[PDB]
């Protein structure tokens, strides 16, 4: 899925 | 018992063309995703091993090839194996999909 995020 | 999908099962899934079609489960396969914390503070838990330029240890520094063709530095968190299903459609095309892209029949 190659997704990034700042959680 | 808990319901399960097995090889030979007649099911409904999404073709690469995006539409749904009846298809047959050819085999169960395990896909492994990697999780990393990027130096920039973000994180991804759905990279493939092929995106790192066995698995590294938690905290190990690694270089990740992102979707932009650029390389970013990160520290490895953990690997996530996920049960997936290889299905084949009428035209012979095949695809590896997750549980959520599969709709089972009563018989």
């Amino acid at each position: 899925a190659r997704t990034k995020q700042t959680a | 018992a808990l319901q399960s999908i097995t090889a030979g099962q007649k099911v409904i899934s999404k073709h690469k063309n995006g539409r749904f079609y009846q298809c047959e489960v050819v085999r169960l396969t395990t896909e492994t995703f990697y999780e990393v914390n990027f130096d920039d503070g973000s994180f991804s838990d759905n990279l493939y091993p092929e995106d790192i330029v066995g698995p590294p240890a938690e905290g190990e520094v690694v270089q990740v090839r992102w979707t932009d063709g650029q390389v970013y530095g990160a520290k490895f968190v953990a690997s996530h194996p996920i049960q997936m299903y290889q299905v084949e459609f009428e035209d012979g095309s095949q695809l590896v999909v997750k549980r959520d892209d599969v709709y089972t029949l009563d018989e």
